[PDB]
């Protein structure tokens, strides 16, 4: 798709060979697809450019120091403060899988251990229909117009 | 879903639906630019590979692996095989109101078993809440949750009235024949091991060298009568394979 | 191995006597671990075949099925009639060797008391209602199945007998991976489906494949059964009463003879040397 | 005798002498990693061999190259204990010096243009500790050795692959270390085939034409020529007489004047004998002997120039004289026999579709890369890159020595690349096996299988990472700049470090070390697994690779393996087995020359063993003459027989060399069945260490070598005298002759206190020397967890009766007494770890506080002001350890709960309880708290109290380094000024610091005094340069996970006693569970009143056939009657001379027992310390196949005044009646296994459910329900129980709206189920509908 754009923009009066100009468009269309696609949770191209900037500079800190750079000391080479460097390091994860075999034999996957932390507990379900019946008894013992506004308010 | 430490954990189908969509939106971009018919042929041949790998992964060519070099689990792999829906979640299931422990020998009668008290309090837990509310010993259900967890003196006198005449199923795996799961009336013991009768050990093929057995509580009123009239330990003294007795002293 | 382990576990083995014993103690231990998978797959296959077989009737009203008989072949009795027939249902009106004594209204449950009534007389062949011959569409009836073995009466309706069948065949599956004919007892000689010819000496010889030796005692049942080939030599005849301890039949275990029924002369005809036959003589004898 | 042995000498019952002592047991782990890590010039090993196999590398164009110089390992930034605490890998950095040489493509060889030479850091390799483990992410791991197939050539066959014939098909096979495979094979038409990498088969001549061999050269390499001559009228051939061996005469053969064999007759061996004695080589042969022959050359006519017959063509009669009409009196054909010289090559050339070289190279391209059209230069480079390139093929000279020694060559060294002399010599040797000479191999032979340990598998994984350098360097020297690029710029560190990091932690052979014993650690390191990458599979292994081959003798134990699906694939190294330089296992043997058994020891491998003939270790020896029998039982050629006295070449070194280390610890092994010895050796590695260690009374002699070599004790490096013993520190003053002349000579040992193991057990070292006693080199100073004075003590030994007691020991149950529980014999300590981590949350940071909402003030009575439990608190289940809260969102009130808040007034704030509580069922005691904190985050008041307590210890534990250093060096300071003059009242009574200003002399004693001043300048500056390095290792912030603010780790310490249900076992494969804990007065007692501790069933002994436990019981009672006669003579205070008589009498009782211990040498102080250790019983060493006989046991029972039958009269404890028959009573050594009933018991009513399927979870850690599988459904259908089955499929498991109704119906008292459709069924309906298949329910 980038090559078909380079054919449209090419001029033969400039006096350069075609492979000098078309290489810029193919390298633009390929790297834009790795930044848009190739990720589950899509990161915009300005943050991918900052994440890749951290991975070329942390290799330079592995050259000189011989150790992994601390985010307190990695923040000097980037001209960025400690909060944004530590926040760019929050996005470092990829989704793992649910079918990854965390047992050494082929019986258990990671999806068999993840709990549905959504619905309700049957003690919390039975303590509500007990509370709905206590209010129907207490309000029935009050005067009917105090008990009417107490159900409406 | 998000995991604990700021990560996420996804299905393998989301990766298989993304390359169906990405290779389908890109085909609509080649039919607008009037691409030459080698680029459009390769894109239709790439959409065929993406739709086939979603329905059945390792069938038409090489299987599309993820980033782990193991292949992506497709839609047919969720139905087919030993770890599919038909054999792991429909014909067998994980089951509530159940536990397991190490078995040891019993003084018991033929229709009895020894169930530990720390084990029988957790299995019969909503049966106690229905009698701590009925006897006026707790004014609400969340006050009976406090008394049971405290193990007060009235809890062990209501557990002894719940368990009376309430049979329970004892299961030893592998269940090679039908006598591998029978019903017993519990006798509460203060320990951590289930006490079995010595004459039912031939049917379970059970010896006390470290074996374990599972307990299952019958809940409704028709499951408590099948456990007494069909699966009780005195009902089964003959064998169903041949007519010979199965309670021979060993 | 050529030498035995001449030591026991009280005197203690040797080093070479112990290294030999771990050849066959791991050969049997890797057998027990690798055959419970082969039997758990056979039991899963047997459940599927017999899945939906449920007793859904009481009496399908069909005619006869399997004829029962002892398993006396080869040697002694292994299943008598009291082991194969106890619990079944009689298919037709069966009677005694002393004829015209019907015991049944054409179908009864043949329990232990009727088994002793068959023990008394010389009857050793009954026809029972089998399950393959049941005429019910989508299930069997309780009469073609017979006695429920785990209880001891006639089976009820709605009892899943196909799951009981699969779990009873697959349960021992993890356990069991590992000339001359002499008469032994005083009994008669009877040959059935017979074809024979009085031989050159004064005895009988057999000239058919479908004939087998039957041993009848003084009552009327068969106790022993032997197979005898085509062209064998019998030392006695038929219709006789000869006691045991006699090698009554004999043949060559190499030779399969072509013995002839007809008494007559034999000439050479339609066998020309170099075309169908050859000339080979025994130079030691000449004959 | 060493000092560790003189306290308690174990009585030996062995008869044979021991010529070779047991080697260092962990030698396959330490000696294999040292090759990977040390520097070697030319005998290439490890990292240096891999750096030369990648570097140097020149560029794509050819103008630059990198050059390797050397490498060096920096020191690790933490020790071993600082890595187990933070949870980081103990590793050292690798720094490699490289050089970049750049050429110029204008000059021809302008070599010196650019040279940059510097040091580059590429990854960190994990170091092996002192005992052979690896600290990977704070956990000790062991990398297991792998028994794989050795490279080289290998010939085999199949029996019954083609069933319609029943023939045998032979196959040849070349296996490299790295590269493609290459199989040759036969088929039922006797043609030769070739498949590369198990692809489709091609005819085998299609690779010979690819090697540029014409049909004239293919026919010459495999066939011999039958030459024909014509003497102008008739045909004559030069005949070899040994050609017609058993072949029918086609014509009537003759001689020069005599007739030999008539037509249709076998040419007998007499006629083979006849023809050399007339010596006739030319025979007149007719024309009908030629019709059917095959021409061997290309035959033309030189007059016109057209061919008469091509090579490999069937000659006829009209072609015969046409060759003679062409001017040929010399015709050569092919010798072809049906029996011994088969035409397998020539019948394969008919099926070959190719004819030349370039047509043959295409036919390999259409198999290797199918679908892609081939060219000339693409097909040429593919065949070269398969086997003939250094970079993509390696035979790896282990595989070149075995390639040459299978083709009967002479060379050992060579090259890792096939040649035309290697390929054709494989096809020739396979043809000989088809002809009849030679035979096929077996894979299961131990000369064909090879062991590959840690230093080799880490070296194969370092070449994999270095290939990623060869991509990025060759893609930088063409692209990147030239006059600026340094080697640190181009070299990455991430792919090379992540190939090694993915091996130590993710491999199938890098697994958690079993750490509940000293024996479990020592047998997990000496493990030989056939699994892993490049090995077998538990499913895809047959019966043949799981068996005991006879080459296993002395190399792999036959009774040390699991009994599940891993039965033949996980093996264990023997006691004396070693490794070759190539990896093949070897075994010591004593040389036997001329009858005299020499004491020089040779290590023979598996191939070399089968040549000789080797005697047994049980053979009697007539005092260095020869053996006592004429027919000594031996084993030659792989099978046992009887041989003469001068026919014997070697002898076995020991009687234990066949068994492993764990299987050599069982006494009376030869009386046990081999089924129960496999089970007893497996349970011995699961014994939990107890509260007090108890030696075994009946041992085997090999307990002292397991405990010292496991490294779990603290042996002495140098000899000397103990100076100060604590419960945590041993300070030994070194002897003067062992002191090197620079240092103060004080060795200081710090013992590891109560520490968690891998299996959550206790590690605790206790000192076993007292104040002021001499210690030799190798003596034991501190016992480990399960050692006792340096002897391995896995369990306790208690009084066992063999009788049935009222059904409480029915079928493998064990009846234990109350006195065993009161004495805390099997009480074990378990340590646990509970982590509470507070992370960044987008709603706000979580905080560790004590102010917890909606909880009492008694729940806060254990926490401090910061919210962490006190060190020393005694917690119970449910109690709060670390108080933590998270900020909430906004809660959605119900209509009724909106009124309850609006009546009483309690508002719910932005605080939600998620504090770490004690897991239920555990009642422990907090012994440690560790707090980690991210850098910049403010520490709480307890995180400042912990790091202040660590800092005072790093000032105090560093003070005693320097203070006891100058304990012997303060005398050096003063007395040198007192040397050479007396100032005995002018120096001492003054203050101590003013001692350098004394009476002054000439120039000599001030040159000494500056050394006394340089002593102070050295000693002052040496304490500060290391003090700040620890002060910045304590107050430093930590390398925590992303988002994690602080972690609190709380260590509990539980104390578990025995219980009905706890599994106990012995050494002879007799396991069991405790069924009852009986009181003392109910146990059976003898006539003296001493009750029995454990009652065991006697019906488990005969059917299982382990008679070790009957003989171990009778010897334990014989060894207790000696400790009871010593304990009598010690309480009665007789004399030290009468105790000298009895202990000497009990030490020489056998016939020809090997040891001689003499108490005339021992002093009365040494005797009374030995007799104090022998008052509990005399320990006795019964070796493996050299044990004590029943006459020697019954003589030891007479010495203690006990019945020789071993059976005493027992009385009933409850009725007082005497038992009718006497009962076997003795002392069996019982273990407590790691299968406790506290860990097994589980129950659940309602809990958490799964996400997709909405069924309950699985496991005790998830509070999960039991699995009601397929087999338990079929049993509910065979019963007829239909309502029991419906409730387990819907309301127990998966029906969401119907399982919350069943819960309320039970609280209401209405046992009624209202079921619905399960949630797993309509998850299935959405999946088949997502496959384009319309599945629906056809409703009413």
């Amino acid at each position: 798709i980038g090559l078909m754009k380079a054919v449209d923009k090419f001029e033969y009066r400039r006096g350069y060979k075609f492979s000098t100009y078309a290489t810029w468009w193919i390298r633009q269309a390929i790297t834009r697809s790795i930044a848009d696609q190739a990720r589950t949770i899509r990161i915009p191209v300005h943050m991918i450019e900052t994440i890749n900037k951290l991975n070329r500079i942390s290799r330079q800190m592995l050259q000189e120091m011989g150790r992994e750079p601390t985010p307190e000391e990695l923040a000097e080479r980037m001209l960025m403060p400690e909060d944004k460097i530590r926040k760019v390091l929050k996005i470092a994860k990829e989704p793992i899988s649910m079918e990854t075999p965390i047992g050494d034999d082929e019986d258990s996957h990671l999806g068999d251990f993840i709990e549905d932390t959504t619905l309700e507990l049957p003690l919390d379900s039975a303590t509500t229909e007990s509370l709905r019946a206590a209010t129907h008894d207490v309000l029935a013992g009050l005067t009917a117009r105090e008990a009417k506004v107490l159900r409406m308010r | 879903v998000p995991l604990d430490g700021g990560r996420f954990a996804t299905s393998d189908l989301n990766d298989l639906y993304r390359r169906v969509i990405n290779r389908n939106n890109r085909l609509k971009r080649l039919l607008d630019l009037a691409a030459p018919d080698i680029i459009v042929r390769n894109e239709k041949r790439m959409l065929q590979e993406a739709v086939d790998a979603l329905l059945d992964n390792g069938r038409r060519g090489r299987a599309i692996t993820g980033s782990n070099k193991r292949p992506l689990k497709s839609l047919a792999d969720m139905i087919k095989g030993k770890q599919g829906r038909f054999r792991q979640n429909l014909l067998g299931k994980r089951v509530d109101y159940s536990g397991r422990s190490v078995i040891t020998v019993g003084y018991l009668r033929l229709h009895q078993c020894g169930l530990p008290k720390k084990m029988a309090l957790e299995l019969f837990k909503p049966f106690i809440y229905g009698k701590l509310e009925l006897r006026g010993l707790a004014t609400t259900i969340k006050a009976a949750k406090k008394m049971v967890e405290r193990e007060e003196a009235v809890v062990w006198d209501i557990l002894d009235e719940v368990i009376r005449e309430h049979p329970v199923l004892l299961n030893r795996a592998p269940t090679l024949h039908r006598l591998g799961i029978q019903a017993f009336e519990p006798v509460l013991i203060e320990g951590k091991a289930i006490q079995l009768h010595p004459l039912v050990c031939a049917a379970y093929n059970a010896d006390f060298d470290g074996d374990q057995m599972a307990v299952h509580v019958p809940l409704t009123l028709e499951a408590q009568l099948e456990a007494r009239a069909l699966m009780m330990s005195t009902n089964n003294i003959l064998s169903p394979a041949n007519g010979e007795p199965i309670i021979v002293p060993s | 191995i050529e030498t035995p382990i001449t030591a026991n576990f009280r005197e203690g083995l040797n080093v070479l006597q112990y290294f030999i014993s771990t050849h066959g103690a791991r050969k049997g231990l890797a057998d027990t671990a690798l055959k419970t998978a082969n039997s758990g797959y056979l039991t899963r296959r047997l459940v599927d075949v017999a899945q939906d077989l449920v007793v859904t009737e009481d009496d399908c009203g069909t005619h006869e099925g399997i004829m029962m008989t002892p398993v006396i072949e080869g040697g002694d009795v292994k299943e008598p009639l009291r082991d194969r027939v106890l619990g079944r249902v009689t298919a037709e009106d069966v009677l005694k060797p002393g004829t015209a004594d019907i015991l049944v209204p054409r179908n009864t449950l043949l329990h232990e008391q009727w088994c002793d009534l068959l023990e008394e007389n010389s009857v050793d062949a009954v026809k029972v209602r089998s399950v393959v011959s049941c005429d019910t569409d989508f299930g069997v009836c309780a009469h073609c199945y017979g006695r429920d073995l785990a209880r001891g009466h006639i089976i009820n309706k709605g009892e899943a007998i196909g799951v009981i069948a699969a779990q009873s065949i697959g349960e021992p599956g993890t356990q069991l991976t590992m000339s001359s004919i002499q008469v032994k007892n005083k009994g008669s000689i009877k040959l059935s489906n017979v074809k024979s010819v009085v031989n050159s000496s004064g005895k009988l010889v057999i000239t058919s494949r479908n004939t087998e030796l039957k041993l009848i005692d003084e009552f009327g049942r068969t106790k022993e059964s032997y197979k005898v080939p085509y062209g064998a030599v019998l030392a006695k005849g038929d219709g006789e009463q000869v006691a045991g301890g006699e090698t009554v039949a004999n043949w060559d275990p190499h030779t399969m003879p072509v013995i002839t029924e007809v008494s007559g002369f034999v000439r050479f005809t339609d066998m020309i040397d170099g075309q169908t036959i050859t000339r080979q003589t025994d130079e030691l004898t000449g004959l | 005798y060493s000092y560790t042995e003189k306290k308690r000498i174990r009585k030996d019952f062995g008869k044979r002498p021991q010529v070779l002592d047991v080697p260092y047991l962990l030698s396959i782990q330490l000696d294999s990693f040292q090759k990977f890590i040390e520097q070697d010039p030319e005998g290439q090993y490890g990292l240096e061999a891999a750096f030369r196999s990648v570097f140097p590398i020149q560029s794509y164009s050819g103008n630059s190259e990198l050059q390797y110089v050397s490498y060096r390992l920096g020191e690790p930034v933490f020790d071993v204990q600082e890595c187990q605490i933070r949870g980081v890998t103990y590793s050292a950095p690798l720094r490699v010096k490289l050089r970049l040489v750049i050429y110029e493509r204008e000059a021809p060889e302008g070599t010196v243009k650019d040279i940059k030479e510097q040091e580059v850091y590429m990854g960190e390799i994990p170091l092996m500790t002192d005992n052979g483990t690896f600290v990977i992410n704070g956990t000790e791991r062991v990398i297991v050795s792998q028994l794989h197939r050795s490279p080289g050539v290998f010939f085999d066959s199949d029996k019954g692959k083609t069933h319609s014939s029943g023939k045998v098909l032979y196959n040849a096979r070349i296996i490299p270390y790295r590269g493609s495979w290459l199989d040759f094979e036969f088929d039922p038409k006797d043609n030769l085939f070739v498949r590369i990498d198990r692809r489709r088969k091609l005819p085998a001549t299609i690779i010979l034409r690819a090697l540029n061999y014409t049909t004239e050269q293919i026919l010459d390499l495999f066939f011999e020529k039958v030459i024909f001559e014509i003497r102008d009228n008739k045909l004559q051939m030069e005949l070899v007489p040994e050609r017609l061996r058993g072949e029918t005469a086609s014509f009537d053969i003759e001689a020069n004047g005599k007739v030999y064999v008539e037509k249709g007759r076998r040419i007998t061996a007499r006629h083979i004998r006849q023809l050399e004695k007339d010596d006739v080589k030319l025979i007149e042969v007719p024309v009908e002997y030629i019709a059917g022959k095959v021409v061997a050359k290309d035959y033309i006519d030189e007059s016109t120039g057209e061919l008469i017959c091509a090579a490999n063509m069937e000659l006829s009669l009209d072609l015969l004289a046409k060759l003679s009409q062409s001017g040929h009196k010399r015709i050569e054909t092919l010798f072809t026999n049906d029996l011994d010289h088969g035409p397998y090559i020539s019948e394969t050339l008919r099926v070959d579709p190719t004819n030349d070289r370039l047509s043959a190279l295409v036919e390999i391209y259409r198999m290797m890369r199918p679908g892609e059209p081939p060219t000339r230069e693409a097909a040429e480079s593919l065949f070269e890159n398969l086997f003939f390139s250094e970079d993509r093929y390696d035979l790896s000279a282990v595989g070149r020595m075995k390639f040459n020694r299978s083709l009967l060559r002479e060379e050992i060294e060579g090259s890792g690349i096939l040649s035309k002399d290697d390929i054709i010599d494989v096809m020739k040797k396979l043809i000989d096996i088809r002809n009849g000479k030679g035979e096929v191999d077996d894979i299961d032979h131990l000369g064909n299988r090879r062991i590959r340990s840690v230093g080799e598998m880490a070296e194969n994984q370092f070449r994999v990472g270095l290939v990623r350098v060869e991509r990025a360097v060759k893609e930088r020297l063409s692209l990147g700049d030239l006059d600026t690029l340094m080697p640190q710029d181009m070299i990455n560190a991430k792919p090379i470090s992540a190939a090694v990091k993915e091996f130590f932690g993710s491999s199938q052979l890098s697994q958690f070390m079993v750490q509940n014993n000293p024996l479990s650690e020592i047998t997990h390191k000496r493990r030989i697994s056939a699994l892993g990458p490049g090995g077998l599979t538990r499913e895809r292994a047959g019966f043949e690779v799981r068996d005991v081959h006879p080459t296993h003798y002395g190399r792999v134990c036959p009774i040390e393996t699991p009994e599940g699906p891993n039965i033949g694939l996980i093996n264990s190294l023997s006691v004396y087995a070693q490794t070759n330089e190539y990896g093949f296992l070897e075994t010591p043997y004593r040389k036997v020359t001329d009858g005299v058994v020499t004491d020089e020891i040779h290590y023979l491998s598996a191939i070399e063993e089968g040549n000789y003939v080797i005697a047994q270790a049980n053979s009697n020896l007539d005092e260095e003459g020869h053996f006592v029998e004429d027919l000594v039982t031996c084993r030659s050629k792989g099978e046992s027989s009887l041989f003469s006295r001068d026919q014997v070449d070697y002898m076995d070194v020991s009687t234990q060399q066949v068994v492993s280390v764990g299987a050599s610890l069982i006494p009376f092994l030869e009386h046990d069945d081999a089924n129960r010895a496999l089970m007893g050796a497996n349970m011995q590695r699961q014994a939990v260490p107890t509260l007090r260690a108890d030696k075994p009374l009946v041992g085997t002699g090999m307990e002292r070598a397991v405990a010292v070599d496991s490294g779990v004790t603290a042996v002495a490096k140098r000899g000397g005298v103990v100076q100060y013993v604590d419960a945590s520190r041993i300070v030994i003053k070194v002897n003067e002759d062992e002191m090197y002349p620079g240092e103060a000579g004080i060795d200081i040992y710090n013992l590891t206190k109560y520490t968690r193991s891998n299996q959550n057990t206790c590690i605790n070292q206790m000192p076993c020397v007292s104040l002021g006693e001499p210690v030799e080199r190798g003596d034991v100073l501190a016992d480990g967890p399960s050692t006792d004075l340096g002897e391995l003590a896995l369990g306790q030994n208690m009084r066992v009766a063999f009788m049935p007691w009222n059904g409480y020991n029915f079928e493998d149950s064990i009846l234990v007494s109350e006195r065993v529980v009161q004495e805390d014999r099997f009480t074990t300590i378990h340590i646990q770890e509970l982590a509470c981590v507070s992370r960044d949350t987008k709603l706000g940071p979580e905080e560790i506080t004590a102010d917890i909402p909606n909880v009492g003030e008694a729940a806060l009575s254990k926490l401090d002001e910061s919210g962490i439990v006190y060190i020393g608190a005694e917690v119970t289940g449910g109690d709060i350890l670390v108080g933590k809260v998270t900020p909430k969102g906004e809660t959605q009130l119900t209509p009724e709960e909106k009124l309850l808040r609006a009546i009483f007034g309690e508002k719910a704030s932005d605080v939600k309880d998620s504090s770490l509580r004690v897991p239920n069922g555990v009642s422990g005691t907090v012994i440690d708290v560790q707090v980690f904190t991210r850098d910049g985050v403010e520490k709480d008041k307890r995180a400042l109290e912990i790091e202040e307590m660590q800092l005072k210890q790093a000032k105090k534990d560093l003070s005693e380094e320097l203070q006891i250093l100058e304990a012997g060096l303060f005398s050096r300071i003063r007395a040198v000024l007192v040397a050479g003059g007396v100032e005995a009242e002018k120096l001492d009574k003054l203050p101590r610091d003013r001692w350098l200003e004394l009476g002054l002399t000439d120039e000599e004693k001030q040159n000494q005094l500056e050394q006394l001043a340089e002593q102070y300048d050295e000693l002052k500056h040496e304490f500060e340069k290391k003090l700040e390095a620890k002060r910045r290792k304590i107050t430093q912030g930590d390398d925590l996970a992303p988002g994690v603010l602080k972690i609190v780790k709380v260590y509990l310490a539980v104390k578990r006693r025995i219980q009905p249900g706890d599994k106990m076992a012995g050494r002879h494969g007799n396991k069991g569970v405790i069924s009852k804990i009986n009181p003392i007065e109910d146990m059976p007692y003898d006539e003296n009143g001493t009750p029995v501790d454990i009652v065991l069933n006697p019906l488990g002994v005969p059917s299982r056939m382990n008679i070790g436990q009957i003989l171990e019981t009778h010897l334990g009672m014989a060894a207790k009657g000696i400790g009871d006669k010593i304990n009598a003579m010690l309480k009665q205070q007789q004399e030290v001379a009468k105790l000298r008589e009895f202990i000497q009498r009990a030490y020489d009782l056998g016939a020809d027992v090997r040891q001689k211990v003499d108490l005339s040498t021992f002093s009365d102080e040494e005797v009374m310390r030995l007799a104090e250790n022998l008052r509990k019983g005399m320990p006795i060493a019964t070796p493996v196949f050299d044990g004590a006989k029943e006459a020697e046991i019954k003589e030891l029972l007479k010495l203690g005044d006990l019945p020789t039958s071993g059976q005493i009269r027992l009385y009933d404890g409850r009725t007082g009646e005497q038992f009718e028959r006497p009962v076997t009573v003795g002392y069996m050594y019982m273990l407590k296994l790691n299968h406790l009933v506290d860990d097994k018991m589980h129950a659940r009513s309602t809990g958490s459910y799964s996400l997709v399927t909405q069924q309950p979870l699985g496991g005790k850690a998830q509070f999960g329900g039991q699995r009601f599988g397929e087999m338990e459904v079929w049993a509910l259908e065979a019963y007829g129980a239909a309502y029991t089955l419906q409730e387990m499929l819907t309301v127990k498991s998966d029906d969401v709206n119907g399982r919350t109704k069943m819960y309320k119906n039970i609280v209401d008292g209405n046992h009624q189920m209202e079921p619905g459709m399960p949630e797993s069924f309509n998850v299935l309906l959405k999946e088949i509908r997502s496959l384009g298949i319309n599945i629906e329910l056809e409703d009413e």
